[PDB]
C-alpha cells in the first residue's frame, strides 16, 4: 500500500531532476510542482514514467516545463545571502544588478552546489536583486499557500496534520505562514535558545529574534532538537 | 584558557589581570618574565577607578589604563571572544537580555552575558559600562563602538610592533604579520614566496592595514563568495579577488596588499589564487591559539 510512497520519496531525494520530472508530471502544474517539492504526498495511480500567482507569470496559467522546473526549484532551496553574492560577483560595477548574460552566469554557479517565457519578465535590459529577491519571496509565499491550502482547509483547522508540514521532510493560515517566517530566520533562533539554555521561554524570541497561538501545537511533539529538523526543512 | 600565564594579581586564590597583562596576552606568545604574582592591594582596586577616570573612550582605552585596572578570567574570555568570534553573534544576547524596550543590559545581566559566551569585586569593564556604582545601562550602540574600538587598538599596536616602529610597514612586514600564526604543512612554501617572489618595500600604511584587518573581521561572506568557485570548479583571479573583497566588506584594498596576498597564495596557480589556503591562513589569524 505504502511501498510506492517511500519509493516516491526515494525518487524525490536520490534521483535526477530528469526523473523527478518524468514521474511528477510535458510541464507540470502548480498542483503538480508542489508534489515534487513536498515529500510524503503521492501522485495518482495514473502517474509514473510520463504516465494571480507567480506561476502565471512564468508561462500562461500553470505552465511549468523542464527549464522552469530546474530554475524554479533552485530559488526555494537557496537562502537570501547566497543569491546576492553571485549577483554582486558578476555585474560589472558590483552593485547587485544583472542582465541576461550575467544572470545566465549566475544560475550556473548557483545550481552547481547540488549533486523560457520568463526571460522577458526579469529583463534586453538588466534586473536587480532587490526585485529578484521579491520574485523568490513570492515564489515561496505562493507555493506554501498551495501546499497548506489543500491539506484540509475545511480555514485551516487540521491541528493534527499541521505538525506534518513541520515534518514535511525529516489557528489560521496566517498563523502558519508566521510560524514559517519565524521558522526561517532560525539560526539566531538557535543562538537565542542556546543562550537561554546555557514553554513561554521562546514566545518572546518569536517577537525579539523572529520579530502563543501556534506555540502549543509544537511543544507537544518533542526544544533544542526542534531546531535541527526545522533547519533541515527547506 | 590558561590565562594564568599573564595574571599578576591574586586575592584569596582568585587571579586577576591588569590591562597591561591583557595586552601582553594578545601580542606576546610568551616573555622572559615570571609575572611576580602579588596579593591584590587596597590600592589596585582604587587604581581601577583612577584609571577609568583618566583613560580615554577611544582606540587607546586599554593602553591609557596601563596598570590602573582589573580584568577577571570570565571577562578575559569575554574580551578574547570579542577579538576572535565575528561581529554577528553579540546582538542576539542583548535583545534577548533586554526584552523590556530596546537593548540595554543592566550590571546584573553582564555576568549572564559572559557565562553564555565561551563560559566578587568590580573591574574596569563593569565600571566603564554600568558606571562606578551600577547606575548606568549598557546600550548596544555604545557596546558596538566599544567592541570595534578594542579591535582597532589591537590593530594599531600590531601595526607598530610588526612595522618595528616605522611609520609604514613593508610588504615583507605585512607578510610577517599575515603568517604570524600559520604553522601548517605549507609553512615553508608561504615563506618561500615571501622571499623569492615578492617586490620588496613600497610603504604599506596604517589605514591600509586597517582596511585589510576589517576585511578579515568581515570575511563570512567572502567564504561563500569563494565557496562558489571551489564548487563548479572555476578559478579565482585578481579581478575576482578584488570584487569579492568589495562585496564582502565594501572597500578597496591597496595594491601592495593585493600583490602580497597573491604572491603568497598563488601556489602553482599562475596568477590564480589558492584561496582555501588563504582562508585557512586567515582563520589561523583569527584565533591566536
Amino acid at each position: 500500500d505504502r511501498k510506492v510512497m517511500e519509493y516516491e520519496n526515494r525518487i524525490r531525494a536520490y534521483s535526477t531532476p530528469d526523473k523527478i520530472f518524468r514521474y511528477f508530471a510535458v510541464f507540470m502544474t502548480p498542483e503538480d510542482f508542489v508534489r515534487s517539492i513536498t515529500p510524503n504526498e503521492k501522485q495518482p495511480e495514473h502517474l509514473g514514467l510520463d504516465q494571480g500567482s507567480i506561476f502565471y507569470t512564468l508561462g500562461e496559467c500553470g505552465l511549468i516545463s523542464f527549464s522552469d522546473y530546474i530554475f524554479l526549484t533552485t530559488v526555494l532551496s537557496t537562502p537570501q545571502r547566497n543569491f546576492e553574492i553571485a549577483f554582486k560577483m558578476f555585474d560589472l560595477n558590483g552593485d547587485g544588478e544583472v542582465d541576461m548574460e550575467e544572470f545566465e552566469q549566475v544560475q550556473s554557479i548557483i545550481r552547481s552546489q547540488t549533486s523560457s517565457a520568463l526571460t522577458t519578465y526579469f529583463f534586453k535590459g538588466k534586473l536587480t536583486i532587490k526585485n529578484f529577491l521579491e520574485f523568490q519571496r513570492k515564489l515561496q509565499h505562493d507555493v506554501l499557500k498551495l501546499e497548506f491550502e489543500r491539506h484540509d482547509p475545511v480555514g485551516r483547522i487540521t491541528e493534527r496534520q499541521f505538525g506534518g508540514m513541520l515534518l514535511a521532510y525529516s489557528l489560521t493560515f496566517q498563523e502558519v505562514e508566521n510560524f514559517f517566517t519565524f521558522l526561517k530566520n532560525i539560526n539566531d533562533v538557535d543562538t537565542a535558545l542556546s543562550f537561554y539554555h546555557m514553554k513561554v521561554t521562546m514566545q518572546q524570541v518569536a517577537r525579539t529574534v523572529a520579530k502563543d497561538h501556534v506555540c502549543d501545537v509544537v511543544f507537544a511533539l518533542f526544544n533544542k532538537e526542534f531546531v535541527s529538523i526545522m533547519k533541515q526543512r527547506l | 584558557q590558561r590565562f594564568m600565564q599573564f595574571s599578576s594579581l591574586e586575592h584569596e586564590g582568585e587571579y586577576y589581570m591588569t590591562p597591561r597583562d591583557f595586552l601582553f596576552s594578545v601580542m606576546f606568545e610568551q616573555m622572559e618574565r615570571k609575572t611576580s604574582v602579588k596579593k591584590l592591594t587596597k590600592k589596585d582596586i582604587e587604581d581601577t577607578l583612577s584609571g577609568i577616570q583618566t583613560a580615554g573612550c577611544g582606540s587607546t582605552f586599554f593602553r591609557d589604563l596601563g596598570d590602573k585596572g582589573l580584568i577577571s578570567y570570565t571577562e578575559y574570555l569575554f574580551l578574547l571572544t570579542i577579538l576572535t568570534k565575528p561581529h554577528s553573534g553579540f546582538h542576539v544576547a542583548f535583545k534577548m537580555l533586554d526584552t523590556d524596550g530596546n537593548e540595554m543590559i543592566e550590571k546584573r545581566e553582564f555576568f549572564k552575558l559572559q557565562k553564555i559566551i565561551s563560559k566578587e569585586i568590580n573591574t574596569t569593564l563593569q565600571m566603564r559600562f554600568f558606571g562606578k556604582r551600577g547606575q548606568r545601562k549598557l546600550h548596544y550602540k555604545e557596546f558596538r563602538r566599544f567592541m570595534e574600538n578594542l579591535q582597532t587598538e589591537i590593530q594599531e599596536m600590531e601595526f607598530l610592533q610588526f612595522s618595528k616602529g616605522l611609520s609604514f610597514m613593508r610588504k615583507e612586514d605585512f607578510a610577517e604579520w599575515l603568517l604570524f600564526f600559520t604553522n601548517t604543512e605549507n609553512k615553508d612554501i608561504y615563506w618561500k614566496n615571501v622571499r623569492e617572489k615578492l617586490s620588496a618595500g613600497e610603504s604599506i600604511s596604517l589605514d591600509e592595514f586597517k582596511s585589510f584587518c576589517h576585511f578579515t573581521t568581515h570575511l563570512e561572506d567572502f567564504a561563500i563568495a569563494m565557496q562558489m568557485f571551489s564548487l563548479a570548479h572555476r578559478p579565482v583571479r585578481l579581478a575576482e579577488f578584488k570584487r569579492a573583497v568589495k562585496v564582502a566588506t565594501g572597500q578597496e584594498l591597496s595594491n601592495n596588499i593585493l600583490d602580497t596576498v597573491f604572491k603568497i597564495f598563488d601556489l602553482d596557480g599562475d596568477e590564480c589564487l589558492s584561496h582555501e589556503e588563504f582562508l585557512g591562513v586567515l582563520k589561523n589569524r583569527m584565533h591566536r591559539g
